[PDB]
């Protein structure tokens, strides 16, 4: 929906807050429901391999988010506190300014570090759940 | 107990779509036939393995006079006649936006007129990706009435684009009995479509033998023959059905009541020959439970014309002179278009004059079994569960 | 499974109770596991575009049900009380009689209103969950 | 990923423990992101019908696991106690030795019985949840 098959959370160029708020408007609307040539075959397949690969990649990463406890959810939520040495910005200016392409370059240094913190936090929630299994 | 609302998904629910349908006809791509040239450039090959899923105990209000699918076929045929028979002089009206002496000057177009071959080909309208086509299977179907043997398909049956008036040519026949269809009877405005259950044949020729161009300062003559011993049987069943709608009155056929020459007479085409066949010795008889014809070869006098009135909008046209000789039309007759003459002067009679002319009514007699529907999967129903919060 | 790719919860014509009960029988069974022409290509693609579009529509609406807290579930359950001015019918006759096509015309007037109630109830559950986050 | 589209939990021949532990390594890696002929058309479709059918089968069984309360999860967990008359083996040797093909023949006699126990346990959890709905 965001000019490609992937990247459907919003269109590029719009800020993070304006895109996420516009998605809900697109959510209620889409849910309520209110010449030829023989060489069209080759391009009929090239348009299918891009759609099958985008779906097959979607289901793979949708299941790979089980490492962080965010399986099957496009917008998850964790319990890892946000450092101040990463961005040092308020939640108001991050969502009102700084679109997705600009925000990626802002935390590209630490985007590989945060992936390590999310997995350690998941094992802790699983181990703490296992300890309660001894009682219940 | 305590009802609660829940949302389902994948619920069988239908609606009505307004989409486009791609055609699918068995072309040739090599001959100089017009329909084979058109079908090659915009149609796909026919489905070799069709699948008709028969639904269960379902009922769908198949309205037929409000079908938007027939509004598409009519716009897909007009685009074929602009690629087949190019007129020599296409005189068409054109008005100017001036309130009221409105400026309405004609706009003529001069194009080359090559005499091309002409023969229809059965096409199949198929549903696009994401939609489905329903199909009734009742042997009567009544027209705009809900049937029960609804089955879904993906492509319709063989449909020929034959353009004719007063007698529906080549096409599908009825299943078991001659049924009549009309949007509303007793209002003498809607045409009554009569579908036959037996193919009545017709042969129309002019071998050579009439090279006499003018008379004073004939090549414009042709004829047709109808098997009287076979045609009376099918007509004898039509009056048996019409009297079921009006038992006390008298079925009296008649010729046309006048108008344009494409309505007063029959009109079909065979290789650019626009036969205008006089049908008065076919509807002259008055009727009751007994016959009033005679007692084999009903000479249906025809005539090739050159200045016609287009059916694809207002405006005359003019084609090239006819071919030298050997023009044959080994047709069939599957339908019949009949109007009705009612009123306060109707003293126990029933007049059924031949009508037709509206080509949309020609295809509604063919696309009556189908309907294009989409599948809406949401659904809401009450239940006894409750989301734990 | 219900004569189309979508509408797989059951076949039309059968009542809502008889279709939902028959699905479970089809669930245990499917889970336990107990001439040619060159123009077959064009129809080989038309049969694929209907399958890819049905899957791509499935995944879209499956994720769009997150507005109501029913993400990833074909048979959800909410906590909105059912009005009596909508149908005024018992849960026995609704499921034993009145198939899906008949039930849709029964609540088609209010099917647009109920969508508004489900979204408001979701935001309330999310806000009430956020208030407990101040404590836990 | 396990030499086919399905069977993506690991490659055959490796033991159950070595395959499940190697999947997590493949999980972090894939998530962090660190001549022609006209008759290629027919094989271009045969390679698509195997991918569309594998995805369409995936989504069907993924939703059919709702009978056991394991909907949308590739690795679920139940609460049915494991009998000793089924395998009579420790959890160490089952995962260190006995690959998936060998383990299937080990419990093929009871693999049809265990399916009956999982469904009965699900209805019990649903009924016990319904009893608490009378209170909450
Ligand atoms: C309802 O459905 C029915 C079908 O059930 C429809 O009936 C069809 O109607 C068609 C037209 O009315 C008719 O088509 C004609 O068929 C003729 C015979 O075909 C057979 O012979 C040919 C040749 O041997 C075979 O190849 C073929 O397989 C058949 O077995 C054709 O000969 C006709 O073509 C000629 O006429 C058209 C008319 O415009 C010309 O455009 C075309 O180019 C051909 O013209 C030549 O012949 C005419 C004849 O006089 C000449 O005047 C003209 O100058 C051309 O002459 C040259 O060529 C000849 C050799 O052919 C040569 O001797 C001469 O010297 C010149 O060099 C035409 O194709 C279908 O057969 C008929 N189907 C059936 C089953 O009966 C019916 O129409 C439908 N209803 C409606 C309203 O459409
Ligand atoms: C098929 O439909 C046609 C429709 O045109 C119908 O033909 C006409 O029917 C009308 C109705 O009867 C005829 O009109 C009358 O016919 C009588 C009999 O000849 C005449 O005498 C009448 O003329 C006198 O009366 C008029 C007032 O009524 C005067 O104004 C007039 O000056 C005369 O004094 C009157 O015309 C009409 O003649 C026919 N025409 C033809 C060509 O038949 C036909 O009857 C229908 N077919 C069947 C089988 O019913
Ligand atoms: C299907 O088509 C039928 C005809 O093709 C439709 O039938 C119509 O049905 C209505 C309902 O009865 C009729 O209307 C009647 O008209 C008379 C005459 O009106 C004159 O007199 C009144 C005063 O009496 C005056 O006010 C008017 O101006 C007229 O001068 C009325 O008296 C009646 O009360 C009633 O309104 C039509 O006459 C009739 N059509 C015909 C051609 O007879 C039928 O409705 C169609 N089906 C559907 C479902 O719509
Ligand atoms: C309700 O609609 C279905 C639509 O398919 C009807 O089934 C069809 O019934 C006709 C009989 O009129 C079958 O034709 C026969 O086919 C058999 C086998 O092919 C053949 O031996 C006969 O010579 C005849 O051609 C037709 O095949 C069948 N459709 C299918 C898909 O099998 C059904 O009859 C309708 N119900 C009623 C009461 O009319
Ligand atoms: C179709 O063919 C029929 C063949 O009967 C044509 O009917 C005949 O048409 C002529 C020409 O108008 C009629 O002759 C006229 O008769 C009246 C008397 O009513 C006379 O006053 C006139 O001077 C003239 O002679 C003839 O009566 C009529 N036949 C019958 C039985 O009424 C018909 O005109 C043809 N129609 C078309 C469109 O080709
Ligand atoms: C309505 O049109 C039909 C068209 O067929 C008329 O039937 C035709 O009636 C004429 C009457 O003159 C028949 O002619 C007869 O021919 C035989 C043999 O040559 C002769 O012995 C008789 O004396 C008579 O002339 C003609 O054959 C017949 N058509 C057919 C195909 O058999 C009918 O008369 C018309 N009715 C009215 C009221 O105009
Ligand atoms: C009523 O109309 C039909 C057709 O409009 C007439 O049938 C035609 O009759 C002629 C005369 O016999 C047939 O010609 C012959 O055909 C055979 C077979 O090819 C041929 O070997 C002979 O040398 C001769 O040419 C003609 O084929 C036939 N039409 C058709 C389509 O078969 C019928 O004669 C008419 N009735 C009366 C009483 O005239
Ligand atoms: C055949 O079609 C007609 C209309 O074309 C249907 O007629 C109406 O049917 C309803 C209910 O069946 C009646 O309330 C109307 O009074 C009828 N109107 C007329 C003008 O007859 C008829 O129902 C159809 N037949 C079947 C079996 O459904
Ligand atoms: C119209 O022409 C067709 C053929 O062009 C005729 O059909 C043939 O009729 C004879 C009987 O006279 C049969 O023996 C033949 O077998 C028929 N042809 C075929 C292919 O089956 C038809 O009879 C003619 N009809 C009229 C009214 O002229
Ligand atoms: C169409 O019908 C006419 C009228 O019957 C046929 O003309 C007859 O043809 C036969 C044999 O060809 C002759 O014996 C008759 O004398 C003819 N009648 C007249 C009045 O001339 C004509 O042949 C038929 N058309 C075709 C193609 O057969
Ligand atoms: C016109 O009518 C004739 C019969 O009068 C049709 O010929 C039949 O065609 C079907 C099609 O397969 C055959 O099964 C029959 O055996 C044929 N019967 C005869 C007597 O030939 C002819 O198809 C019709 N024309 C059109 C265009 O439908
Ligand atoms: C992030 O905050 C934690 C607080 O627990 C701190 O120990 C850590 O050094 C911070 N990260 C960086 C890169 O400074
Ligand atoms: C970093 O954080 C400190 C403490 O909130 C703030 O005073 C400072 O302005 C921030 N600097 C930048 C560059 O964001
Ligand atoms: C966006 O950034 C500008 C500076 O470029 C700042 O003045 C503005 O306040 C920011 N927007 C909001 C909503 O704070
Ligand atoms: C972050 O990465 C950019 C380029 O990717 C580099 O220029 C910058 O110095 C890096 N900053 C840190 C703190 O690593
Ligand atoms: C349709 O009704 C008949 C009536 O007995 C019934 O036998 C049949 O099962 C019904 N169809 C379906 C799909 O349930
Ligand atoms: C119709 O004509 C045929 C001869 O072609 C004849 O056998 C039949 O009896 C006629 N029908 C009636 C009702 O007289
Ligand atoms: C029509 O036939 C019936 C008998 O079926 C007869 O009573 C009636 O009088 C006939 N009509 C006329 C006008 O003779
Ligand atoms: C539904 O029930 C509520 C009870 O809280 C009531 O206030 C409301 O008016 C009802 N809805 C309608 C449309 O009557
Ligand atoms: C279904 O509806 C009919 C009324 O047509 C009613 O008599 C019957 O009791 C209903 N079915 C059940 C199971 O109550
Ligand atoms: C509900 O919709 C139907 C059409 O299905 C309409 O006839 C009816 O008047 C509507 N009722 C209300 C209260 O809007
Ligand atoms: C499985 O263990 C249960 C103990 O709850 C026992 O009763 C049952 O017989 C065992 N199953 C078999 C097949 O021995
Ligand atoms: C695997 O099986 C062998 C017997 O073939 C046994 O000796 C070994 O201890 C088993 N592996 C482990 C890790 O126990
Ligand atoms: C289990 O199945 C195998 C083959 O399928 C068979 O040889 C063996 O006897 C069976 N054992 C039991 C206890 O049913």
């Amino acid at each position: 929906l965001g000019a490609f098959i992937l990247g459907f959370l919003g269109a590029a160029g719009s800020t993070m807050g304006a895109a996420s708020m516009a998605l809900t408007v697109q959510a209620r609307l889409l849910l309520s429901g209110i010449q030829h040539m023989l060489q069209l075959t080759v391009w009929g397949i090239k348009q299918l391999q891009a759609r099958v690969l985008a779906v097959e990649r979607y289901l793979r990463d949708q299941q790979l988010l089980g490492i962080w406890g965010c399986s099957g959810k496009i917008i998850c939520c964790t319990n890892v506190p946000w450092n101040d040495s990463w961005s040092n910005k308020t939640i108001n200016e991050i969502w009102d300014n700084m679109t997705w392409m600009q925000w990626e370059k802002e935390i590209d240094n630490y985007t590989q570090h945060i992936y390590t913190l999310l997995e350690v936090s998941q094992i802790q929630q699983e181990k703490n759940e296992q300890e309660l299994l001894e009682l219940d | 107990a305590k009802k609660w609302v829940t949302v389902y998904y994948g619920v069988p629910v239908w609606k009505e779509a307004t989409t486009t349908l791609f055609c699918a006809s068995d072309a040739k791509a090599y001959d100089t036939e017009v329909h084979n040239v058109w079908a090659t450039h915009a149609c796909v090959p026919t489905d070799p393995n069709p699948q008709e899923i028969v639904l269960g105990n379902v009922t769908e209000n198949f309205n037929m006079w409000k079908n938007n699918m027939v509004e598409q076929m009519h716009e897909d045929i007009i685009s074929l006649w602009d690629q087949s028979l190019k007129p020599c002089v296409k005189l068409t009206p054109l008005c100017v936006t001036l309130n009221c002496l409105i400026n309405c000057n004609t706009s003529v177009i001069t194009q080359a007129c090559p005499k091309v071959s002409f023969e229809p080909i059965p096409i199949h309208y198929c549903a696009p990706a994401g939609f489905a086509i329903l199909k009734c299977n009742s042997k009567t179907f009544n027209g705009s009435g809900p049937c029960t043997n609804v089955s879904t398909v993906q492509c319709t049956h063989g449909i020929r684009p034959v353009v004719s008036t007063q007698l529906l040519l080549n096409g599908s026949l009825a299943e078991e009995e001659i049924v009549i269809r009309s949007e509303n009877i007793t209002d003498n405005a809607k045409t009554i479509i009569v579908q036959l259950n037996e193919a009545v044949e017709i042969n129309c020729t002019r071998p050579n033998n009439n090279t006499r161009k003018s008379i004073h300062i004939n090549i414009r003559q042709a004829h047709c023959n109808i098997s009287k011993a076979r045609w009376n049987e099918t007509l004898g069943q039509i009056v048996a059905k019409l009297e079921e709608q009006f038992p006390n009155k008298t079925i009296i056929f008649n010729h046309s009541s006048g108008g344009d020459p494409e309505i007063v007479t029959h009109s079909f085409n065979c290789g650019g020959e626009f036969f205008y066949c006089n049908t008065t010795p076919l509807f002259n008889s008055t009727w009751n439970n007994t016959r009033t014809d005679d007692y084999q070869n009903i000479t249906l006098q025809c005539r090739i014309k050159q200045i016609i009135n287009m059916w694809q909008g207002v405006g005359k046209a003019m084609y090239a002179p006819p071919i030298r000789g050997q023009i044959r039309c080994s047709s069939n007759i599957t339908g019949l278009l009949l109007t009705r003459d009612g009123g306060r002067d109707q003293n126990g009679t029933e007049t059924f004059r031949p009508g037709g002319g509206n080509m949309r009514d020609n295809w509604r007699s063919e696309l009556y079994k189908y309907k294009v529907v989409k599948i809406e999967p949401l659904g809401i129903a009450p239940t006894a569960c409750k989301r734990r919060v």
